[PDB]
């Protein structure tokens, strides 16, 4: 039997689908969704972490020059000093007064203590999502996971459930994804030209093995003081460690709809966006042939009492006529309410609990092929917050039942009866002439 | 086979695929002092903007 | 300095980037273009194989019966026979001829070249261009190899490169491929869970190792006729060889754009579509002081043949005076005609090598900040057909040259002088009012 629905993508609300297929007793269904994982694609653009600068031993020489020899590694600069005249431990150096050189080099490695301990910069594309319900119906309640617009159709106990499509894929990410030790941003990564050095990115490498890393990170060498022996360079602090701290904004706090971002793969949860649409073709089988299922007559319903709550507001109990014991499912063919259960011991009396939003539950509540109205007042609540999510999310305003609008029912009146009486006794010397 | 300007690449056998390009050819004379030249602009894009004429 | 450009995105063509940098010698540069592999993401779903109908020795006895198991494996099917009485190798095997029951079972399990060939169904999609083209300035005759989206630039010889982003984002792929042993097909495929037996994907698996697996291969068993021992089933055959022979359309003899397909990665190249922005950081290092430049006074040119055609058929020698000599650059100033070589050398006179494709350009000249026209007819070639593509990509037909546009000057027209002389009269009527 093929029949579809539409469903919200909301965790935890108990969604119902009625089903008036012929030769049976009518069918319920009952599906919820836990985790809805929008799992993204992902690409990568370079990697960054902090860095060490390589220097080497001091070299000089006595009445003799150098040069720079050139040596293929990043950012190797060097440079050759005159007047130097370098005390050790054992005082003086040598013999030759104003004539000695310096010879010095630097460059600098990714450094290996962040082979563990790095940022990634990405770029993302579209997002998929990943349903996971309970199908709580007739048969032992079974629990399927779905892409959910793969369409790839998961089956269970003889049926077979299609998803999706997902409307337009809303997504709490920007394009320019960058990622940290468990925590993801949004910023604007440097295109692998660190046009600034002392930044974010001011180092890159194509990934943890690629044997070339691309650094801008200002490094001129200085000339030795007078007298010791060291090498003096200035260079600009490590862009890394000082873009750690001005972070101060994740994704995990600024997301909308309440996402919870995880690591490993990247991945939002439990989102509430949109809706999800569902079709369903159903196995002949499992129904039941109505001969069996007690046809129960002469049947009108009664209220108890009813509320604005979230949890399970309003209780209506019903009274019908047995003729045959057995079960029976039950549901309402409208929106302004959902009912906390499926079927019911259908033996005399039945208790069942509802959920109104706001004015005046307008009920039509079946049972196996009957029909019966109800209507009923509220009383609204007293409290003002609590803890979990509403089960009555059918928002709905107005209504017309004896309470609503009925002093504007008393109101339109009037105007109609004046005018047409007066203007047909207007004619009565104006149609004499 | 057809030969538009656009070019044709065909591959025949175990041979590695191979192209072919085709130039301006129609033929008129371009140029004449009597002159029916507009039969070469009609060799290039024919019954196009031969309506402006 | 800094300046942008465009160029046409195919093989072959040089493009010429002539900059206007004032108070210095003029300059231009070379880029061409050696590859355009054009890739998209890949996200497979499922694989293909055939399978093999693998069934153990069927269960024997007599003189009672038996139940089976049906443990999780994929499609287990079984049943029991009532009156199985076989012969063997001598005589019989049972003597309880109302009480022979046999049981037979099979299963279906991937075959063993399963690890060696299979189909996956690529949900590919967001492709991305590349490019490796080799760039020539003054001291510099050095290739580079560059993305082309607007991140990746680094550098070549000191200067600084920047190429793209891309004009019209358009693919030669669709969003479902399906991909084999060295091909591509722009197919359909099944939804992973409607694997009608006999079409493809009769059976699939999200990996090499998901322990679990779809299969609706049809298969059912009857009983065995008497005698010998043995166990009879049917199903449709392995639609996955089936497919295989009617595979009827690769994407590398129908891909638009003479675009050629290559996998491992999945790529598109050599696509001929579109133009690219680019923009260049150049250093001062590549230029010439104006105190060292070449001057020349009194520029002139003419023509000696043209040749309408696909190589660089025209050749034009130059008449140029001189006062001191140098390197000196060339340019087209217009999109009309292109020249061959970048430079000249400095010497009484020149020749260079343009071409064309509308048989009346007029190119002006541009030489090392002296600009002086020369006009030229031309002639169609002998030829019809060619072994290259164009190296003239500016093919815009009509320029005016005052050649055959003369005669729609001479379309004048003093008929207007007629209309007037018809309004004069029409006043001097009037005159006499
Ligand atoms: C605390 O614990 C965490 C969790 O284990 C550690 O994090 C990981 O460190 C390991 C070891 O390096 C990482 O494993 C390596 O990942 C490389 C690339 O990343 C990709 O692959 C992983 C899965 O392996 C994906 O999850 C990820 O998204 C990327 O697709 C792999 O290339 C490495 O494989 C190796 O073998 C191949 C083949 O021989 C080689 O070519 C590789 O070079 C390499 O040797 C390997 O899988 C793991 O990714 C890290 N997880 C992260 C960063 O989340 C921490 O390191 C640990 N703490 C400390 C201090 O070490
Ligand atoms: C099918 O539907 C029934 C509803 O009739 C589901 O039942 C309820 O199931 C949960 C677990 O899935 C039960 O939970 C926990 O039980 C422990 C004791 O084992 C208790 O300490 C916890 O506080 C919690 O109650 C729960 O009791 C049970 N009943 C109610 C009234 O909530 C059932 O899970 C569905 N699925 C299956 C496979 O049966
Ligand atoms: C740029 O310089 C290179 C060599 O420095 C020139 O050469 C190519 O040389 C390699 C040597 O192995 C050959 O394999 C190629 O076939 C050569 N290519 C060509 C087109 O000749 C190259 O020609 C120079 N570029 C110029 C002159 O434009």
């Amino acid at each position: 039997y093929e029949h579809t629905a539409v469903i919200p993508n909301q965790v935890g609300f108990p969604y119902k689908a009625h089903v008036a297929r012929e030769g049976y007793s009518p069918l319920t269904l009952q599906m919820q969704v836990v985790e809805t994982s929008l799992e993204p694609t992902l690409n990568l653009e370079y990697i960054t972490c902090d860095y060490k600068t390589k220097v080497p031993s001091p070299y000089v020489k006595c009445c003799g020059t150098a040069e720079c020899r050139t040596q293929d590694k990043p950012e190797y600069k060097c440079a050759v000093f005159t007047g130097v005249y370098p005390f050790m431990w054992g005082g003086a150096y040598c013999f030759c007064d104003s004539e000695n050189t310096q010879m010095s080099e630097a460059y600098v490695e990714r450094a290996d203590v962040c082979k563990h301990d790095y940022a990634a910069a990405y770029r993302a594309h579209t997002a998929s999502l990943r349903a996971k319900i309970k199908v709580t119906y007739g048969t032992v309640n079974q629990t399927v996971e779905a892409y959910v617009n793969g369409d790839h159709a998961v089956t269970i106990a003889g049926t077979k459930f299609i998803f999706g499509p997902v409307s337009t894929a809303w997504t709490p990410f920007d394009t320019k994804i960058v990622v940290y030790k468990g925590e993801v941003y949004n910023q604007d990564f440097p295109p692998y030209g660190a046009g600034q050095p002392g930044r974010f990115g001011d180092i890159q490498s194509r990934t943890l093995d690629s044997k070339d890393l691309y650094a801008n990170t200002g490094l001129k060498l200085a000339r030795p003081a007078a007298g010791n022996i060291h090498v003096p360079y200035t260079q600009t602090p490590s862009g890394f460690k000082t873009w750690q701290k001005d972070r101060d904004s994740p994704l995990n706090a600024k997301a909308p709809f309440g996402c919870t971002i995880q690591t490993n793969p990247v991945r939002a949860m439990n989102c509430a966006v949109g809706n999800i649409p569902v079709s369903m073709d159903i196995a002949d089988s499992a129904f039941t042939r109505l001969t069996d299922a007690p046809i129960i007559s002469e049947l009108l319903c009664t209220v108890s009492t009813c509320t604005h709550s979230s949890d399970f507001g309003g209780v209506a109990v019903l009274s019908y006529k047995v003729e045959k014991a057995g079960r029976c499912d039950v549901h309402s063919h409208s929106n302004v309410a959902v009912l906390q259960e499926v079927s019911i011991e259908a033996e005399g009396r039945s208790v069942i609990h509802f959920s109104t939003a706001s004015a005046a539950p307008s009920f039509i509540v079946s049972v196996c092929s009957s029909r019966a109205t109800c209507t009923a007042k509220c009383e609204p609540p007293k409290d003002h917050v609590v803890t979990y999510p509403a089960n009555h999310n059918g928002i709905t305003l107005p209504d017309l039942s004896s309470t609503a609008m009925t002093w504007a029912q008393h109101l339109a009146g009037g105007v109609g009866l004046l005018i047409a009486l007066a203007v047909l006794i207007l004619v009565i010397v104006t149609c004499i002439t | 086979i057809p030969v538009p300007v656009e070019g044709v690449e065909y591959r025949w056998g175990n041979h590695k695929p191979q192209r072919l390009w085709s130039q301006l050819t129609t033929e008129g004379r371009a140029h004449g002092w009597p002159h029916e030249i507009i039969e070469y602009y009609y060799g290039l894009h024919p019954t196009t903007t031969i309506v402006v004429v």
